[PDB]
């Protein structure tokens, strides 16, 4: 579930009837196999500091 | 932005400093190529709406080196509940001209789902409030982009440790030492979420800045993330200024 531990997705997140959950990622990602982690499709995506990610690259 | 830090050059890339007449007004957030997250306040007294530009890749406002990206305003978008000179709905949304060009030096923060907002980012104790502000109450401003961490408050423990509604939420320090301030309005309240970063607040206004006994008003951005996103799905219609309903 959502409200708990963020129904363990990395970003945003849906319930569905039954025990049933869907993760998602926001525009400029994508959904790993996991289920839960998003990653990023474009060169400068949302909420991410391209200097401070490329200095750990 | 006082008792704060200098927010290393292009570590605040979604950062705004918006212009009247070459005057500094406000801050702002991108969170799209054409698309600037403010404060409502910010607009009061707005006379040629046609002189506001929209600055992004800004840091040092005493040079010119070549990441600065500059926009006309082609709309301001303000909730219809919003009273000029008040705190509530302290919020506005700004359409640049063109859209700027993302870079290492400008890239948005991301406008989170209200749900996700609510529920996680809300409950994140920390978060990184920015701008070119007044660096001291009754001081100069900044020439350098500051930021400062903030803690957030529930707001029943807000008004313990003390109008605040539901649109709004306290974050701060009510030592006296740590606040956002005048020149920082409509900059970001940014909160990180596994590794990151969340449109969670504004900066609104109030008495005095980091006044004794009190706390930071941030307009609460969950409160309005349907409402901006059907903003953003509309076609601009003429003049500059549109008041738009809310809810
Ligand atoms: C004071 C103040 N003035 N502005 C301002 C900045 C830009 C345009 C306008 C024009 N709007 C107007 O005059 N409305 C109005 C309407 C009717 C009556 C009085 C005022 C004001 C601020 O942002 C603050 C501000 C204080 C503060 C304290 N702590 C954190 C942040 C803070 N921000
Ligand atoms: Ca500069
Ligand atoms: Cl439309
Ligand atoms: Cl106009």
């Amino acid at each position: 579930i959502c409200v708990n531990e963020n129904g363990g997705c990395e970003q945003y997140c849906s319930d569905h009837t039954g025990t049933k959950r869907s993760c998602r990622c926001h525009e400029g990602y994508s959904l790993l196999a996991d289920g839960v982690s998003c990653t990023p499709t474009v060169e400068y995506p949302c909420g991410k500091i391209p200097i401070l990610e490329k200095r750990n690259a | 932005i006082v008792g704060g830090k200098v927010c290393p050059k292009g570590e605040c890339p979604w950062q705004v400093l918006l212009l009247v007449n070459g005057a500094q007004l406000c801050g702002g957030t991108l969170i799209n190529t054409i698309w600037v997250v403010s404060a409502a306040h910010c607009f009061d007294k707005i006379k040629n709406w046609r002189n506001l530009i929209a600055v992004l890749g800004e840091h040092d406002l005493s040079e010119h080196d070549g990441d600065e990206q500059s926009r006309r305003v082609a709309q301001v978008i303000i909730p219809s509940t919003y009273v000029p000179g008040t705190t509530n709905h302290d919020i506005a949304l700004l359409r640049l001209h063109q859209p700027v060009v993302l870079t290492d030096h400008v890239v948005p923060l991301c406008l989170p789902e209200r749900t996700f907002s609510e529920r996680t980012l809300a409950f994140v104790r920390f978060s990184l409030v920015s701008g070119w502000g007044q660096l001291l109450d009754r001081g100069a401003t900044a020439l350098e982009l500051m930021v400062l961490n903030v803690p957030r408050l529930m707001t029943q423990d807000c008004l313990q440790q003390s109008n605040i509604t539901e649109y709004m939420f306290c974050a701060g320090y009510s030592d006296g030492s740590k606040d956002s301030c005048k020149g920082d309005s409509g900059g970001p309240h940014a909160t990180h979420y596994r590794g990151t970063w969340y449109l969670t607040g504004i900066v609104s206004w109030g008495q005095g800045c980091a006044t004794v006994g009190h706390f930071g008003v941030y307009t609460r951005v969950s409160q309005y993330i349907e409402w901006l996103q059907k903003l953003m799905r509309s076609e601009p219609r003429p003049g500059v200024l549109l008041r738009a309903p809310f809810p």
